[PDB]
């Protein structure tokens, strides 16, 4: 699904 | 996008019992820093949801971002699999 602010820290 | 611009679509009240407030606001989940996770609902013409306000937990807002299934929100999944 479509996400935001999803990237790996 | 960057710096201090629109970011209204960040900052709505993504269902009735939203908690994700602009004047609030801190991370969660690993992935976030100045602005809330967010889902798209396939509900209809769709939108977004706050990942926290829907109650997932980082595995599994993890997984939904790896995968390639439309996702519904708490308010239109049962709709979805009626
Ligand atoms: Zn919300
Ligand atoms: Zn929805």
């Amino acid at each position: 699904a479509r996400t935001k602010q999803t990237a790996r820290a | 996008g960057p710096l201090g611009s629109p970011e209204f679509g960040y900052w709505i009240t993504c269902c009735p019992t939203c908690d994700v407030d602009i004047n609030t606001w801190v991370p969660f989940y690993s992935t976030e820093l100045n602005k809330p996770a967010m889902i798209y609902c396939s509900h209809g013409d769709g939108h977004w949801v706050h990942a926290q306000c829907m109650d997932l937990e980082e595995r599994t807002l993890i997984h939904l971002s790896e995968g390639s299934n439309k996702y519904y929100c708490n308010e239109h999944v049962q709709i979805a699999r009626a």
